[PDB]
DNA sequence: GATTTTATGCCTGATTCT
DNA sequence: AATCACCCGCACAGATTT
DNA sequence: AGAATCAGGCATAA
DNA sequence: AAATCTGTGCGGGT
């Protein structure tokens, strides 16, 4: 037993909890726009080989694997997180391909884990491109037994296109979706001119683009949010009034509703309002949405005008909603309020880093393969002494020592070996003692082992020529990679080509209409 | 109401526990002392009485059950602390952030609703362990990461470890342990300041000598030190890094502006070093440790490990090999929560009257505690945000350098 | 709207359900005594590599794999089936080694799937012995994607050893456990003499043997059950009366209880009976069973007699129970009532079939390997012409055609082939055109391909000697397999050796005591 | 309470569905015409009223809820079929054996407790599908296995498949389809008589020439015939079994029988082709099919699949290659239960009035139905066992095979 | 993380009719 | 087989008091 | 006094 | 008749 003051315990415990929640659960990362749970789920699904053109898997398998291996928390939260990513009316670009009962726009329910199936989406493979080439770092899991990526090498601007929403201790974040083509055009414009202002970006990006295709009523909140990071906009439904003549009847047909609205709640709220006589001029209400589109029919009395009741509905019910834009994200593990240009710059810097690391890895691999092929080509030109030496040796180890002991003359293959640009295709870790010396070749241990593994099939002419062709191809590839690493302009060309390819592949059309008051 | 009441009817020797979750509650019920102990499991997080109105407190089921179990009244003109049951109260929540949050909620409830109980010192806090180590015969429990690190270091240097430098010296225990402890302290000091400088520069500067500002000059002396540092940094690279340097003068001292580049076409353009850094105590202690840490190893050197000998340089890898030898026959288990532990473990580790460990809760000042509770647990967001920002990592970057 | 008669619907539906339950759910197979769910669980655990000397795995993973792949049914049934096989007080010889909380004899229940782990037991590997050598037939699963064994190639008499219990439509089955050594002795006696009567068998198999070590009362029922296949036996508990002089007051100590009896329910029933003055002379009841063993103490009144109350306890309480032996099993896909001799004969015939198929497979493999070894030896005998011919080869196919269409000189290896004459090692599928004809070897296409895939490493002396040693031992293996297939007594000798080895490995002592009335 | 009522109040245009399982009911409730359709999920198996007593029938929860939902009376002096709600009733159980058992239980309840409901024709049975097949653009549902076989046969012969014998003939559809249908019928006939003969023996006879029992008599050609048959059997044997033949002339027509030693290491006594086998029409149709399946393929032959070609040398190989090519861009989904179907699929398959398919239940004979119910669902075990044994595999030996 | 009563057949004990 | 009752922050109708 | 009828227990499935 | 006050729901956690 030892006394402790209440203030110190309260302070330490609450600060620890707040710091854990701020950077552990809620806020996303600016570079890839994913919370930790999303990253862990995607990595777990990728490790299983659950590709987009293969058979489905049960959700229970993936949820259990994620809980056991990487994410030690409850199963209901993980399953809800998986279910939200497969709904067409929640994400602009879905990241999971689902099968079963995943719910509907009425917000009814979703089937349990043991009644549904899932797999990765085609676009999701762009988020995890070139993951095996040491493009990012890895960190230990909760008990120092596994490795998880620190950040995905994303190729899509995920944060802007898919948006974000999160609640933390002391702060909150809320960012709407966007369109992919406009964002890519803005990124290309930024790359073309690095001192671009907000207006130049907004020429390509008028505003958000929700999945449900509502109407945005206003043009000032978008500018304020994109300039300072905080703003407010109004989303309005789509409706019209039609007259069929005859007896001068008027009916209101509702087609499209705002974002994040449950249709059944709206219908029952309107029914309750007309029951209490709070809205005058409404006779009948019906829903007739069936497999083709959304339609809600409202029949009004003959002693009223449709426009007045429509405006009353817009003012009263949930047909018009207010959306508060508030952009908060982690920059370097610290929350920060940002605007459009900061996000674009962060994405561009991430792409530069990823491409540089990929180039270094590829250069190393090419140099190693060229080093092996040099020894193979040298050995193939001195078959008779090599086979004589191997036959006379009693053991493979003695044969290897005898091969390594003395130098070997280059022979007729000295033309291409000396045509290389000195140290263009020379591995760095290799000592200067080995390699092509003055008129003679010195073999290493692994080169001798590779020679001893050669098959009799390679003595044919075509197999002899293929090695030389591959050697020349590798020399060309090494030259290209060195040229890319040389200047700072080729990197932007590569990035622009990749962005244009992504735009051509995954582009789409606009849904939401922006209009003045 | 999930309450397994005790048999002792005299309210001067009883105990009460508030277990987190259902599995832990069941294990506690299995492993308790049936005479004078009671178990009251809590399924999930409870109401925050600081924000909620007084009406909803009575409606809530969890706090209602707790108030009924305690036996005291609630509300003014009905509270009566004399009529108390279960004079000892213990929290015993998990050892993660959610457990701390639930603990804070319970403390807020007790302090706001029953000041006399907290003042008289009837509320206690338990302390279960985290790690369990087994070494064939020697097995035990270890709490917290710091104790685990201390145990690992002690096992690494549990006898033997005679460092043969040149012919046959012997630190023989205390000197080696003191040196290792100082090196670990300097490593922690380097890690806490890791954000503002690279790791490689700090790890390499300790081997380098002092700056020698006494003989510093605008030419022929300032350049030599930085050139030697850059040479010693360049020849130890594995990630395509490159170190360059430049110097400048401002009529008082010659300041250094080293730069480094790795996996990026950009450049920081400055990692300045001037009179401010050398005047700091951090570099003083770094040089103090580096005075002992020099190239003391001759051509022949080894460590007389137990039936083992590894003659090599780069004493860091020697320490790694020593750690590997220590961990050869060691097994570790990391408890995920109270549900993992079986009833016997819970009985012997936390609920045993003769081998448990606890903490007593007391109040030092009243006005300070009240202000802290109103600031943190109130419903005013801006003071809470300001308080969290003030005690953020910026205030944690303590420049005492000692 | 096509009408349908009620009678035909009822008849077809009920007949389909009854046949499926009879031949797919309840009754076991006589050859191995495993229901389909047990076989599927064991096969699924074997395919995953969950051996008896490896780390554990969670129950949920195995249950999910079983449900997804082979068994299209619920999870509770599968988990209960897995749990019952890991209880020491249910099966005489456990088949699953489990870690966690799998219940207790007092009446507790096992933990959930998420909190326990399992792996295979050592004896289980005997059931699946020689499964990879084409010994049993495979059948399609429900979706026609995977294969499942039709029956395990068992080596343990599982049916008699572990018993069985099942309820079907129109019939039921109930068979008690037995001791392994007695059953093996009976099988050996039957192998020695196939005309042995039931009297001869019963000398080696006195009676059942329960896990809990009760007492069996009477002897007529056992003989009747083993002769006709239906009978009844009485299982009595072990109890005694102890007095420590001094006060001269006795107490009844109970150590053991019958098979499938709950301790808590027995104690509370005894308490209820003695509460209502239905049993006289009982003062106190206590339980002290913990760690060391089982003990139940009953303190009788001072003036009572222990023997009378003890006899009344058997009549009234559950310390004596009645077990009805009724043997029903599937013989050839149809239910049938068995006795001891039929079971023994079926097991012996199954063993004969399995050994014959295994021998055939081994002989085929040996001949196939010896063919390629002969080809490689003949090729190495003439290395220089082979490489000289290959060097002038434009492509591999031309080299292969050149090698195939020409005789070759045997050289110094022909002496070894003198031991291989008489068509001993030639494959049956090989035509007479190929092979040695007049002291000059003839190569086929596959032999030429094997020659072309030869490494330089095998040109050393030791690698040459290894092939000769391999060929020499393969000739002896072929001779042994042919001799095994050539006679019937050798098969019985092999079977007897296997049975004796199993008895030595897994034998143990008896528990239950049989006594007369 | 587990009942979604319909807004229609006229008791002559409503419907009632009795779904199996809770998830299936949840899926069905979303995808239904809310105006005049109601749902009543069943959690599992239900009480058997034939064996139970009336008091227990009243006590049970499922049957009580069903009785309340229907609205009519229960028992004598209370039953009144006129006051009936939901004048249409549909079962819609799963498509496996457990679904059949629950269907039989529901039919027993309806017939025993409400004869007039069944007699007047207010009971229906639904037919949900099993397979869903998509081929890029087309999509369709397939019930059970036979329709899947027909679909596969149609897809295999869908366009192209112009078999070339010598230079370039063209069977062109109908002849090939008839030959394939006859071959499949013969294979189906052969597969159901595995007990009485080996499969390989029956398969081998089709390709060999006809025995011609009319002109055989005692020409002693039976020896050459059986020798050729045994030689052909042993030529391609790949399982270790061996075959021998025995012949005798006990009658004017010489008779022969084979003896086969198989992997079991036991030799069967014989499989004699007596007068019954040669005189049976099975052998006649086998010979008729073999007449069309002689060595029609020339030295070079191939199959002309669409934008593809591959040489072939046997009818079976050509069929296998065609079937393998047909399964290139085909996607098949198999429904394990009603819970695997989203509401749109259920609506368009089973609940749409203008595209659903059902069966109407009617009673033909009263005494026969009563006897059948008493025998099968009664609590007398021996009549049920005798009935199951009579209709067992002993009565499955149908000698028609057509 | 924990949540209901049913079918199918052979033994028993406790209880109810003539 | 989906449902239980609380924490965290922001914006908004209808309900109470000055 | 002795037939007759009613329940609970065991192991794989909704 | 201006100004305080009381509830509901969005998305990851016990
Ligand atoms: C059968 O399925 C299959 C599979 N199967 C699988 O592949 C499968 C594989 C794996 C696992 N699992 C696991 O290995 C595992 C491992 C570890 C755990 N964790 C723990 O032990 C620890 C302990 C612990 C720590 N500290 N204290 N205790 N639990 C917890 O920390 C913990 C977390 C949360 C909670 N409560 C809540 O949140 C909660 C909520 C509401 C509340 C409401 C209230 O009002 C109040 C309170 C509430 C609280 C409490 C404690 C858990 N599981 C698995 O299980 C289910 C995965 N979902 C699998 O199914 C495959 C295929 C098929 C097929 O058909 O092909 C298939 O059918
Ligand atoms: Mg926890
Ligand atoms: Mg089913």
């Amino acid at each position: 037993i030892t006394p402790v003051n209440i203030e110190e315990e309260l302070k330490s415990s609450y600060l620890d909890y707040a710091m854990s929640v701020i950077v552990g659960r809620a806020l996303p990362d600016v570079r890839d726009g994913l919370k930790p749970v999303h990253r862990r789920v995607l990595y777990a699904m990728n490790v299983l080989g659950n590709d987009w053109n293969k058979a489905y898997k049960k959700s229970a398998r993936v949820v259990g694997d994620v809980i056991g291996k990487y994410h030690p928390h409850g199963d209901s939260a993980v399953y809800d997180t998986i279910v939200r990513m497969a709904q067409p009316f929640s994400l602009r670009y879905m990241l999971v391909d689902g099968q079963g009962n995943f719910g509907s726009i009425d917000g009814d329910s979703a089937a349990a884990m043991r009644y549904t199936e899932i797999r990765l989406a085609k676009i999701a493979h762009e988020l995890m491109a070139d993951l095996e080439k040491e493009t990012v770092d890895f960190v230990d899991n909760y008990d120092g037994t596994e490795k998880i990526p620190d950040v995905m090498p994303t190729k899509i601007p995920n944060l802007l296109v898919n948006g974000s929403s999160g609640i933390a201790v002391g702060m909150a974040t809320n960012i709407p979706p966007h369109n992919l083509t406009e964002v890519i055009n803005g990124c290309l414009a930024y790359i073309d001119d690095e001192d671009i202002s907000i207006e130049g970006l907004m020429e390509h990006i008028p505003g958000p683009d929700f999945p449900t295709a509502a109407i945005i009523n206003g043009r000032r909140g978008i500018e304020e949010a994109y300039r300072t990071g905080r703003g407010k906009v109004y989303i309005r439904a789509r409706a019209e009034v039609e007259v069929d003549a005859k007896t001068g009847r008027e009916t209101i047909i509702v087609h499209e509703i705002p974002y994040q609205v449950n249709k059944a709640r709206l219908i029952e709220k309107i029914a309750e309002l007309v029951k209490e006589k709070r809205v005058e001029g409404i006779s009948a209400l019906r829903d007739e949405s069936d497999k083709d589109g959304m339609r809600i029919v409202i029949e009004v009395k003959r002693d009223a005008v449709g426009e007045v009741v429509l405006n009353n509905l817009y003012s009263q019910t949930q047909l018009q909603v207010s959306f508060g834009i508030n952009m908060v994200a982690l920059h370097h593990g610290q929350p920060k309020i940002m605007n459009l240009k900061d996000i674009i710059a962060a994405f561009v810097r991430h792409r530069r880093e990823v491409v540089t690391r990929r180039t270094i890895f590829e250069l190393r691999k090419a140099r190693d393969r060229a080093h092996i092929l040099e020894a193979l080509a040298v050995a193939l030109a001195n078959i008779d002494p090599i086979i004589e030496l191997i036959r006379h040796a009693p053991t493979p180890a003695e044969a290897k020592t005898a091969l390594v002991a003395n130098p070997w003359q280059l022979g007729n293959v000295a033309a291409m070996l000396e045509r290389a640009g000195d140290d263009a295709a020379r591995p760095e870790w290799l000592e200067p003692e080995f390699g092509v010396r003055d008129g003679l070749y010195y073999l290493t241990e692994q080169q001798a082992q590779a020679i001893l593994d050669l098959r009799l099939q390679k003595l044919t002419g075509l197999e002899h020529e293929k090695l030389l062709d591959e050697y020349k191809e590798l020399l060309d590839q090494i030259a290209e990679l060195l040229r890319i690493l040389g200047s700072a302009d080729r990197l932007m060309e590569v990035i622009r080509e990749e962005l244009e390819l992504v735009r051509e592949q995954f582009g789409d059309k606009r849904r939401t209409e922006i209009t003045a008051n | 109401g999930k309450l397994a009441d005790c048999q002792e009817r005299d309210p001067a020797l009883s105990e009460l526990y508030l277990v987190e979750g259902d599995s832990a509650g069941g294990s506690a019920k299995q492993g308790r002392n049936r005479k004078n102990q009671a178990i009251l499991p809590l399924k999930g997080k409870i109401l925050n009485v600081e924000k909620a109105r007084f009406d909803k407190m009575l409606s809530s089921q969890e706090v209602a059950t707790l108030i009924t179990a305690l036996g005291c009244g609630i509300g003014r003109d009905e509270y009566n602390p004399d009529k108390l049951r279960y004079h000892s109260i213990i929290i015993m929540t998990d050892a993660d952030v959610d457990g701390s949050h639930i603990r804070t909620l319970l403390l807020t409830f007790f302090y706001r609703q029953m000041p006399e109980i907290v003042e008289r010192g009837h509320v206690y806090i338990a302390q279960p362990p985290l790690y369990k180590v087994k070494k064939g015969k020697q097995e035990q429990y270890i709490k917290d990461d710091e104790a685990m690190d201390q145990y690992q270091i002690s096992i690494a240097l549990d006898g033997a470890t005679l460092h043969t430098n040149a012919s046959a010296p012997a630190l023989a225990g205390e000197a080696l342990e003191k040196l290792v402890s100082e090196y670990n302290a300097t490593q922690k000091m380097i890690n806490r300041m890791e954000r503002r400088y690279p790791k490689a520069m700090l790890k390499e500067l300790i081997y380098q000598p002092t700056l020698t500002e006494a003989d510093l000059s605008d030419e022929q002396t300032v350049t030599r030190w930085v050139n030697a540092l850059v040479s010693e940094l360049n020849d130890k690279e594995q990630h395509g890094s490159q170190w360059k340097f430049d110097v400048h003068t401002n009529a008082e001292q010659n300041l250094f502006e080293p730069i480094v580049r790795v996996r990026t076409h950009g450049v920081d353009t400055d990692y300045p070093l001037d009179h401010e850094f050398i005047t700091g105590g951090e570099y003083r202690r770094i040089c103090t440790l580096g005075e002992k840490l020099r190239g003391l190893l001759e051509e022949d050197a080894f460590i007389e490990r137990g039936e083992r000998r590894q003659p090599v340089a780069s004493f860091e890898q020697a320490l790694d090999w020593l750690v590997k030898e220590s961990r050869r026959g060691l097994s570790i288990q990391r408890y995920k929560g109270l549900g993992e532990m079986n009833p016997e473990q819970l009985w012997e580790t936390t609920m045993d009257p003769e081998s448990r460990r606890m903490l007593r809760v007391t109040v030092k000042d009243a006005i300070a505690a009240d202000q802290l509770f109103t600031t943190l647990m109130g419903d005013a967001v801006e003071p809470r945000r300001a308080f969290i920002e003030e005690n953020a990592l910026k205030a944690a970057n303590i420049d005492i350098e000692n």
